[PDB]
């Protein structure tokens, strides 16, 4: 995982975009105090429970859920934000989108998504708490707004309260990012009136067990072992060790 | 394109109610904030205040408790009114458009501008 | 609160110079201030916004710069269609709160 | 006298579930002896008949 939190990297933080092309591994890894992890500030929603998720999926595909190009005609998506920059030239995360007003209007949209993959799928989005009313005039045409997600076991409703809250990256507003999961067959339906980040990248998921999410130090190399720990891997078959209790894989 | 020309031009006795109206062509009044601007005569433009398209309000403070704003309800047309209007503030009135723009989240510089023909409430 | 004083309160030039107008504020306004133009009697027409970008379809003639407290305009060329008033608008974002500056003259020699 | 809490039912389309769109939430509680349970309702209630 490099740099990038798994708060970061499931939601594309642009400094591990170099992150993106591989879909098929063995076991997380994660330096201590990853910095560059969620470049735009907030609170992500049950964070703990889906860092489990990955604790124990084999493979995953993603895809684009909802393409940038034809899923949003009457809206735009091209905003970014100073704070999350990349190379200095401001820049957004890859898997989310910043649905915000277009030409002078914010219409009502019903984004839905019937799952069709035959594999559960995970789905992420965001509702955008502007630091100040002004704001959110100024970006999503409404005084209040409205978010609904609904599944066919999962609903909620949000409202996006105004709080003017601390500096946090010298950038006064704040997101919760929210996620779930899609049994086969389960339709997933985005019906929103502002304050929307909306998904561009779902994960197409695949469990399994093996796998593990780990915290370590050290560089990477062509071993060739069976058992490895934050301390390394072993390559003996004695029964018992005492190098670290935290294991992964087949280990004494 | 939206285009637009205001109403109630003529005069006004000292501490009487000055109330002139402004209709929209072009669009509508349903997104941007519209805007009431003044100018006395060889001076430069202050300004009275603005209401939201929604219809929330937001008042010069130098000028307070003699100003009400809205849309007609209809979404066609805006109003002024000056309560106490003294014979010191003749201005030739313009009523703008004030539409914000953005490049990031943040420096909402842009507030553009888009005005009718100034109306001359001559004291 | 915050005010725009200005300088210089009139400019004169033979047409096809260079010209500069400046603005300053009270405070510190980071970049949200736009100049205009007014031609003698008809109602103005926005140029610069952002105090950076020209309008849509204005010619070669204008550009706004400056970044900070201090604001400048620029004529890398002017015509003499150009000899008018111009302004400088600030618009703090929450409480609305629009003032204008000065506004000065661009007469000839 | 510990329990309380208050109910919006929100208004929205949801996919197919038995080919009636709308749902509910059950809810329960119980009462300690001496405990008074008190129903104040406005609108959409399923009311409990055995309890």
């Amino acid at each position: 995982l490099g740099n990038c939190s798994v708060a970061g990297w499931i939601l594309g933080n642009p400094e591990c975009e170099l992150l993106i092309s591989k879909e098929s591994w063995s076991y997380i890894v994660e330096t201590p105090n990853p910095e560059n992890g969620t470049c735009y500030p907030g609170y992500f929603a049950d964070y703990e429970e889906l860092r489990e998720q990955l604790s124990s999926v084999s493979s995953f595909e993603r895809f684009e859920i909802f393409p940038k190009e034809s899923s949003w005609p009457n809206h735009t998506v091209t905003g970014v934000s100073a704070s999350c920059s990349h190379n200095g030239k401001s820049s957004f995360y890859r898997n989310l989108l910043w649905l915000t007003g277009k030409n002078g209007l914010y219409p009502n949209l019903s984004k839905s998504y019937a799952n069709n993959k035959e594999k559960e799928v995970l789905v992420l989005w965001g509702v955008h708490h502007p630091p100040n009313i002004g704001d959110q005039r100024a970006l999503y045409h409404t005084e209040n707004a409205y978010v609904s997600v609904v599944s066919s076991h999962y609903s909620r409703k949000f409202t996006p309260e105004i709080a003017k809250r601390p500096k946090v990256r010298d950038q006064e507003g704040r997101i919760n990012y929210y996620w779930t999961l899609l049994e086969p067959g389960d339709t997933i339906i985005f019906e929103a009136n502002g304050n929307l980040i909306a998904p561009r990248y779902a994960f197409a998921l695949s469990r399994g067990f093996g796998s593990g999410i780990i915290t370590s130090n050290a560089p990477m190399d062509e071993c060739d072992a069976k058992c490895q720990t934050p301390q390394g891997a072993i390559n003996s078959s004695l029964p018992f060790q005492n190098v670290h209790p935290v294991t992964i894989g087949e280990c004494p | 394109q939206v285009q637009l020309q205001e109403s109630g031009p003529g005069l006004v006795k000292p501490s009487e109610t000055l109330s002139l109206t402004c209709n929209v062509s072009g669009g509508s009044i349903n997104s941007y904030y519209w805007s009431w601007i003044r100018q006395p005569p060889g001076k430069g433009l202050e300004w009275i205040g603005y209401v939201y398209h929604s219809g929330s309000t937001h008042y010069n403070p130098s000028l307070n408790s003699r100003v009400t704003i809205s849309v007609d309800t209809s979404k066609r047309q805006f109003s002024l009114k000056l309560r106490s209007v003294t014979a010191a503030d003749t201005a030739v009135y313009y009523c703008a458009r004030e539409k914000s723009d953005f490049w990031t989240v943040d420096s909402f510089f842009y507030y553009m501008d888009v005005w009718g023909r100034g109306t001359t409430v001559t004291v | 609160e915050i005010v725009l004083t200005q300088s210089p309160a009139t400019l004169s030039l033979s047409p096809g110079e260079r010209a500069t107008l400046s603005c300053r504020a009270s405070q510190s306004v980071a970049t949200s201030l736009a100049w205009y133009q007014q031609k003698p009697g008809q109602p103005p027409r926005l140029l610069i916004y952002d105090a950076s970008h020209r309008a849509t379809a204005i010619p070669a003639r204008f550009t706004g710069s400056g970044s900070g407290t201090d604001f400048t305009l620029t004529i890398s060329s002017l015509e003499p269609e150009d000899f008018a008033v111009y302004y400088c608008q600030q618009r703090t974002h929450w409480p609305p709160a629009l003032t204008f500056g000065g506004g000065t003259k661009v007469e000839i020699k």
